[PDB]
């Protein structure tokens, strides 16, 4: 069936304020409906109904309200909510934040039209993810390992190299060997050099026929950011759950998405949350982050890697704070490692991956992988405490054992964390670089490791 | 020298594959064009007026 | 010709920046380089030297044109530029020329109307994009962008809008980000195939 | 505090315009 | 949004380059002496020399009948411009047609003609010439 | 080796640019054929307009369908000038069915002072009594409105289904 | 009216009109798809409704069908092994009937199947004309191998029996009982319905006095918990209680849980087993789950707690001991903050509604040990363990109510020490209630608990001073105290959660280990003190050199596996080490 009946067009605009247009005399208004606005000069904009009451509807306008007026501008109401066209021909295409082409190709000839909010997948029908993605990066694969079908953000800040970590994961990711990803890439509020860097990297790798890009740059309209993640994830759900692909989804600044929500919420005069963000920010972010993983009886999957610029490096800020309450971990990029020209600048202490516990070990990777990760972590934690003490008291106060931990801390950052941008290490190289550091200590110090693992792997 | 030769070979095969694909589309189109038009106009010309289901007297 | 100050002047293509903007400072030019087409911030408390770095960069840089913007800052800091730049000379073809021949200024001092500080910024970047389109390498100085953010806070306050951080309107980050995206190196519109750039050096007054 | 005021004021204005509409009913 | 341009700006720049390429071709070669370049540019030179209107070539660009890639047309355009600069900077004297064709082939083969030392050598001639 | 690896890197980028253009050529070829089909659909409709018996049977419905969207006490119909007797007949058939269905009285007027352009294939626009609200019901409005919603079905009918799409749910 | 109309919509909040007869917290059905909503404000003939489903595409003038009842839950056979939505929709049946991975909007399925036939046996002492009252057991359903599902007269129902069905197989739709009171009649099936926001009544609440064993030595020894307890925890224990506890029935509420972590629980639990009468059985035969992932609607997140506690009070009333786990009370308080903001209310601290502590206290005070309603004399209980996910208002409100609190230490977690519970900010207020159980069944443990907490606190002061002075000044009794504190931290408080020997540490193993470590502390300290004021003086280094095998045996005491070895062997091995200790000290 179709909407075969005509569309009403209204010149009854009654107020304009920030991103919002307010209409009255609207016949039976529909919540979340799409509206098309024709300006007095014939420019076309588009918008969505955020509230209805009686004959009055409040429309957010995606391309902004400049040049709109209360008499000549007219709104056509489409009768329906926002459905995007989709097809497998979207791999190897470039689109803006509204999903219109920018590669000079044609518009999408649809295989289907999908509601951009998606549809709730039943918790009974999900599959728990256990295949490890070997990202090729030791600080991830050794201590923060990623399962195929996980949600795991990169937490970073201004000036740090989170784009290089994201690009390197896209170049190097695969399964552990005792498939290759379709990529969906979204950008909210990126500068031109960031957009050029990622597009250039996928062309340099010679793999653009397997990736879809949605770009909203820092000069493009901010309210398009409200839909950009939802266009990207609706495309990933078609490719994964109808075309059976393994999809990796990259969402390159959730902080510039969350600011577009704060504009709309502030313009609506809603009751605030922390730092002025919407009171519903958790429930909104969760609609983007929970579109991931695996389903029973279908062979495809979606893995999610959001990226956050944390303001003032504050991990307790409402954006990185609420993201931890929804996603299965974080990878943390650290200014103190970056200032020392370490790459990746990943700090393994605040970093976490909640699904690694079941993705590693015997039959999965190697039988020592659990024990080595725990012991490397405990050695770095102790070494950072010895380092912090030493700056108060000087090296004459340190024991020979304190110098073993303080030596390990250097050898770990120099050999295990430091890697370089095109070096790809297996899990096996990651573990056996790890053991070369655990051999710094005598066996009696390696308390996290059981005697069978010491006996089999320490003497080598 | 092998690189410079291989580029012209790749361009040749990519061109011929482009011409094959475009030929196949025009054949599949002309075999189905009239059946599609006859369904489009059957939906266009079958008006069926209705009032909105929320209407009340 | 007449152009709307709030709308970006078009180009054929933005390009990677590949050449230094020399400031004539030993620090800056060695330790922390900048480029023709770059974006810079200079944050610092009162008396640190933001206006002296802006004036030094305006006098001695490798730029074809300077556009100097003084929104919400002192009238004597504008008067110093008008007094100095006619006397100071660069050398062209074995002949000296006043650097005021390559300079334009946009003044709106700390006691002039608060609402006009927004118009100063968009006027000065529009003037910079006009000379970029001729194929010049341009530098824009904006001697405090905090004075513009602080003007938005009063207008937003009298419009009775809900505040974001510390009273500022929620759109402040979008107003800043879309201004700094007007910087760059470019292939200009039209057909004599020239290239030009705008560098932006925004001071900040926390 | 400044955002808990202003929200009170916007609610007061809405209640006044509501009551002043009941004077037309 | 084609490149960075609106569709009207994009197709309007295509018509502008097709015209400018013809103005460069006539000022390099007023006599049709230089056959090799007039063959290599035939696909754009067909629209000029003929009588036609801006509004007509604009419909051909929208239709994809004429060349309509600004990346290709900018490269094509620059090679005539940087050859025309040489031919115009050597004002009283003349190069031979086989030397001109050799310079043209050397330019057409160059990876980035804007970054070339050829471009720098021409900038240095123009810098002397504008003073004189 | 470094020079050789730079040639290998250049080969990947150059071949990639060929393949990106080759994909876009094949996609433009489809949308040209689809646009040509929609132009044939517009030509097929232009014959129905000349077939004045069937054109009245459409135009009887195009008026009443607009009246049921607007539901106003007073309405204005704007029409193509050459069709005025046909739409005047359609209004007189619409008004009794409107009163029966809605239970509301109505005043409906036709513009004599302004018309839809001769370039329009046919049909009507209907306006509120102050013209601040309209419903547009030209044949080009219906052709477009139906053609977009059918795009998943005309793709499949013309070019066949995608073999990789294992699920529809 | 019987149905109003939608007047306005904004996110999950709907305003409706012609709602004149409506009452606070009635459910309604909104829109042409009949979405569930709950009424939450009244103004004249208009109502505000909190919708439990996505409102996208709802239109002004849409119907609002006005049902007569508050949010209420089906109670009866078919709850065991079920997976439920926060609002009690059956996820396993919706999956089966729709043949799809999705949940349809406005989907309607009864929470308990009317298709299955249950074997019912009446109480045999009842006959026509018998007098019966709310909570009276009148039959039993053989629901499962573990659970005899008692059939009870609803609370507030009463009268004289007019019919009582014979033993047989019946639908949940079949009338099994009829009764009369004041000439009015009730016909009753095996399923009752109860409002989730109303406490199920009892004859008497009783003091809680029997331990709720958990597999983890820290929690069993330093911070005990009880059947009928209230506990708050950081958000190991979930599996541990489920496979190994004194509790009869487990209810798990995934309130605001992560998608792939809810999927872990839903895959994992049906694979787990327990041994019953010398036979192995799935724990799913005595479990029910409520699932609510972080993207589900904010009002269903709020209701998910009330559903799980009502299901727990229902099995309490049958005279079972029930354990409830709530996966975050903080993700629940997040929903209250959002709904309060959508309603334009004034907050208290940090944007939370000023009623947050009343909402929490009303949930936690539904725990306890009880004497059930109605005629067969019974006891049952609900124990509540609430995860907290941070100082903050939710923690601050919780600590005013709960009798036990276990706090995390980031130093332990980042040193990969597990379970990472802080033994200096944690507390338990049940210890005086339990000391009569420990006096009855163990006698030695109360001294051991006391001395272990002293050693752990005394060493925490020494651990400040050694940062200034670098250990050199410290006396041998105090070095002994550092080093034995470490033995306790690494070889008693530390516990691997996955290895079979320590997956669940029984209380006879728990008392055995600590008894030996405190016996070592006494003898090692006595050797040092007895050789002060003397030419020969004992030191920790002398004891370590003389007794390295005893330190190796003490640190190895954890490895005894209660699946492989019986009580007698594990006690005899620990008693032999106590003799080895005494012989070594006698040899010094
Ligand atoms: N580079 C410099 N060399 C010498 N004096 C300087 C320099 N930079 C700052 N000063 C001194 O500090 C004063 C304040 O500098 P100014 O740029 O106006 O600071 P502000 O950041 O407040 O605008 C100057 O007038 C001058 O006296
Ligand atoms: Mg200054």
């Amino acid at each position: 069936n179709y909407l075969s009946q005509p569309r009403l067009t209204y010149k009854t605009v009654s107020g304009v304020n920030g991103p919002l247009v307010i209409l009255d005399h609207v016949k039976f208004p529909r919540y979340a409906e799409i509206v098309h606005l024709t300006l007095p000069d014939g420019t076309k904009r588009s918008g969505q109904v955020l509230e209805v009451s009686g004959s009055k509807a409040v429309v957010q306008v995606f391309e902004g309200t400049s040049g709109i007026d209360a008499k000549k501008t007219s709104c056509e109401f489409t009768g329906d909510i926002l459905r995007t066209p989709v097809s497998e021909d979207m791999l190897g295409r470039v689109f803006n934040g509204s999903g219109k082409p920018i590669d000079r190709g044609p518009v999408v000839l649809a295989e289907d039209f999908l509601d951009i909010m998606g549809q709730p997948i039943n918790p009974q029908c999900r599959i728990y993810p256990e295949e490890m993605i070997q990202t090729g990066i030791s600080a991830i694969d050794g201590m923060n390992s990623i399962a195929r079908g996980q949600k795991i953000p990169i937490f970073s800040a201004a000036g740090l190299p989170h784009n290089e970590i994201a690009a390197q994961i896209c170049r190097q990711a695969g399964l552990v060997k005792k498939e290759n990803f379709a990529i969906v890439f979204a950008a909210m509020g990126v500068n031109m050099e960031t957009a050029r860097f990622f597009k250039s990297d996928f062309e340099e790798n010679g793999s653009m026929d397997n990736v879809c890009l949605f770009l909203n740059l820092a000069n493009d309209p901010t309210i398009e950011r409200i839909i950009t993640p939802r266009l990207a994830l609706t495309t990933a759900e078609f490719l994964a759950y109808q075309c059976e692909k393994h999809v990796l989804v990259i969402l390159t600044d959730m902080s510039s998405y969350a600011e577009a929500l704060r504009e709309v919420s502030a313009a609506r005069e809603e009751v605030p949350g922390r730092r002025g963000f919407p009171g519903y920010m958790y429930t909104d972010l969760a609609t983007i982050y929970e579109r991931a993983g695996r389903v029973e009886g279908r062979n495809g999957s979606i893995t999610q890697i959001p990226i956050l610029t944390m303001p003032n490096d504050d991990i307790t800020h409402p954006i990185p704070d609420l993201t931890g309450y929804i996603t299965e971990g974080q990878i943390y990029v650290d200014r103190q490692l970056h200032n020392r020209q370490i790459y990746p600048p990943i700090n393994v202490l605040p970093s976490l991956s909640r699904l690694m516990k079941s993705a590693i070990g015997e039959g999965m990777t190697r039988k020592d992988h659990a024990d080595v990760s725990n012991q490397l972590y405990a050695c770095y934690a102790i070494g950072k405490d010895v380092q912090a003490m030493k700056a108060v008291v000087g090296e004459e106060a340190l024991t020979s054992d304190d110098l073993l931990y303080l030596e390990f801390l250097q050898k770990f950052e120099k050999n295990f964390i430091t890697q370089g941008p095109y070096e790809n290490r297996t899990v096996y190289e990651t573990l056996d670089i790890g053991w070369q550091l655990l051999r710094i200590f005598p066996k009696e110090m390696l308390k996290r490791i059981p005697q069978s693992t010491l006996s089999e792997f320490y003497p080598r | 020298a092998a690189a410079l030769g291989s580029h012209g070979s790749c361009s040749s095969e990519v061109e011929k594959e482009t011409q094959e694909k475009m030929t196949i589309l025009q054949n599949y189109f002309e075999q189905n064009r009239d059946e599609v038009l006859d369904n489009l106009l059957a939906f266009v010309c079958d008006i069926r007026p209705e009032i909105h289901e929320n209407y009340r007297i | 010709q007449v152009w709307p100050v709030r709308q970006v002047r078009p180009v054929t293509e933005k390009l990677p920046a590949n050449h230094p903007l020399l400031t004539g400072q030993r620090v800056l030019d060695a330790l922390f380089p900048c480029v023709q087409g770059g974006t810079t911030a200079i944050p610092g408390a009162f008396g640190c030297g933001k206006t002296v770095i802006s004036q030094s960069l305006s006098k001695y840089s490798n730029s074809d044109v300077i556009i100097y913007v003084g929104c919400g800052e002192r009238g004597n800091e504008m008067s110093e530029v008008l007094r100095d730049f006619p006397e100071l000379t660069m050398e062209v073809d074995g002949k000296v020329e006043s650097i005021m021949k390559r300079t334009a200024l946009v003044a709106n001092t700390s006691n002039m109307p608060v609402a006009a500080r927004e118009a100063s910024i968009y006027t000065g970047i529009t003037l910079s994009e006009y000379f970029r389109d001729m194929g010049y390498h341009v530098s824009m100085m904006a001697d405090s962008t905090s004075r513009w953010a602080e003007a938005l806070r009063e207008i937003s306050g009298r419009l009775a809008e809900m505040p974001a951080d510390s009273g500022y309107p929620a759109y402040l980050g979008a107003r800043l980000a879309s201004f700094y995206e007007r910087a760059g190196r470019v292939k200009c519109l039209g057909n004599p195939e020239r290239e030009g750039s705008v560098s932006i050096v925004g001071a900040v007054s926390p | 505090f400044y955002r808990l005021k202003k929200i009170q004021e916007k609610k007061k204005i809405i209640k006044e315009k509501s009551e002043k509409d009941l004077e037309r009913r | 949004k084609m490149g960075g341009l609106t569709s009207e700006q994009y197709h309007s720049q295509v018509v502008g380059k097709i015209g400018y390429i013809a103005r460069c071709m006539q000022t390099i070669d007023p006599e049709n002496n230089l056959k090799k370049i007039r063959e290599d540019y035939q696909d754009v030179l067909i629209w000029a020399e003929k009588n036609y209107r801006f509004e007509e070539i604009l419909e051909a660009s929208k239709s994809g009948k004429c060349p309509n890639d600004l990346d290709a047309l900018s490269r094509r355009s620059l090679i005539l411009q940087e050859l025309l600069r040489l031919v115009s900077s050597i004002s009283p004297f003349k190069m031979k047609l086989d030397l001109i064709e050799s310079q043209y082939e050397k330019m057409k083969q160059h990876v980035n003609l804007w970054k070339s030392d050829y471009h720098v050598k021409l900038n240095q001639l123009n810098q002397l010439t504008d003073y004189l | 080796e470094k020079k050789e690896k730079q040639i290998e890197q250049q080969k990947k980028i150059q071949m990639s640019n060929l393949m990106n253009q080759a994909r876009l050529k094949v996609l433009r070829a489809r949308d040209d054929l689809i646009t040509d089909l929609l132009n044939e659909a517009k030509q097929r409709l232009s014959k129905v307009v000349k077939d004045t018996t069937r054109y009245q049977v459409l135009l009887d419905g195009l008026v009443l369908q607009g009246l049921y969207q607007l539901l106003e006490p007073r309405m204005i119909v704007r029409c193509r000038k050459q069709d005025f007797p046909l739409v005047k007949a359609a209004v007189q058939k619409a008004i009794p069915m409107y009163k029966i269905a809605t239970k509301k009285d109505v005043d409906v007027q036709i513009d004599l002072e302004a018309y839809l352009p001769e370039d329009i294939a046919g049909g009507v626009e209907i306006y509120n009594g102050d013209r601040k609200i309209k419903v547009s019901n030209t044949l080009e409005s219906r052709l477009d409105l139906i053609a977009q919603q059918m795009m998943p079905e005309v793709r499949g009918a013309l070019f066949g289904a995608n073999a990789n799409r294992k699920f529809l749910d | 009216s019987t149905f109003g109309y939608v007047h306005g919509v904004s996110g999950p909040v709907v305003t409706a009109c012609d709602m004149a007869g409506a009452a606070m917290y009635e459910l309604v059905r909104v829109g042409h798809s009949e979405l569930v909503g709950e009424i939450i404000r009244l103004e004249g003939d208009m109502a505000t409704i909190q919708v439990y489903e996505e409102t996208s595409g709802v239109s002004v003038g849409d119907p609002v069908l006005r049902t007569g009842k508050p949010l209420s839950v089906e109670l009866g056979p078919g709850i065991m092994g079920a997976i439920f939505d926060g609002i009690q929709r059956p996820l396993s049946d919706i999956s089966s009937q729709t043949q799809s991975i999705y949940i349809p909007r406005g989907v309607n399925v009864s929470a308990l199947s009317r298709d299955i036939k249950w074997e019912f046996i009446p109480s045999k002492n009842l006959r026509v004309g018998s007098h019966i009252t709310g909570g009276d057991i009148y039959g039993i359903v053989n629901e499962n191998s573990l659970i005899k599902h008692k059939i009870m007269l609803p609370p507030r129902s009463r009268g004289s029996v007019t019919y009582i069905a014979p033993p047989g197989n019946y639908d949940a739709s079949d009338v099994v009982l009829e009764l009369e009171f004041e000439g009015v009649k009730e016909k009753l099936s095996m399923v009752q319905v109860w409002p989730v926001r109303q406490v199920r009544p009892v004859t008497e609440k009783l003091p809680a006095n029997h331990p709720l064993l958990t597999g983890q030595r820290v929690l069993d020894a330093l911070f005990p918990c009880v059947q009928g307890g209230t506990t708050a925890i950081p958000g190991v224990i979930s599996q541990s209680l489920s496979k190994y506890s004194n509790s009869d029935v487990i209810i798990y509420v995934g309130c605001g849980e992560r998608g792939n972590e809810m999927s872990e629980v839903l895959r994992d639990f049906p694979e787990l087993t327990m041994e019953v009468d010398g036979k192995v059985e799935s724990i799913m035969k005595r479990t029910a789950l409520v699932a609510n992932t972080s993207n589900m609607p904010v009002a269903a997140r709020e209701a998910s707690i009330y559903t799980g506690i009502t299901l727990s009070e229902y099995f309490r009333d049958m005279g079972y001991h029930v354990s409830m786990m709530a996966d975050s009370t903080s993700r629940w308080a997040e929903a209250l903050r959002e709904i309060s903001g959508r309603l334009a209310e004034m907050p208290a601290d940090s944007g939370y509604p000023a009623y947050l502590g009343a909402r929490l206290a009303s949930f936690y005070e539904r725990a306890g040990r009880v004497k059930c309603l109605g005629n067969p004399e019974r006891e049952g209980s609900v124990s509540i363990v609430g995860a907290v996910s941070p100082s903050d208002p939710v923690t601050s409100a919780t600590l005013g109510i709960v009798q036990v609190f276990w706090g995390l230490d980031k130093k332990l977690a980042q040193r990969k020490h597990f379970p990472s519970v802080n033994w200096l900010i944690s507390y338990s207020k049940y210890m005086r209630a339990l000391d009569e159980y420990y006096d009855k069944h163990f006698t030695e443990f109360v001294p051991l608990r006391t001395k272990a907490k002293e050693i752990l606190q005394e060493e925490e002061d020494l651990a400040e001073i050694v940062q200034l002075v670098g250990k050199a000044s410290l006396a041998e009794t105090d070095k002994i105290t550092l080093e034995v504190a470490k033995l306790i931290k690494d070889d008693f408080l530390q516990q691997n959660g996955y290895t079979p020997y320590d997956r669940f540490c029984p209380f006879y193993k728990t008392v055995g280990m600590l008894s030996n470590m405190i016996s070592f502390y006494d003898m090692a300290r006595r050797a040092v003190e007895t050789t002060a004021q003397s030419d020969n003086k004992i030191t920790w280094s002398i004891i370590r050199e003389h007794m390295g095998e005893i330190l190796y045996k003490l640190s190895s005491m954890k490895f005894k596996d209660p699946v492989k070895d019986g009580e007698a062997k594990i006690k005899a091995d620990y008693a032999q080490l106590l003799e080895d200790m005494q012989n070594a000290f006698r040899s010094l």
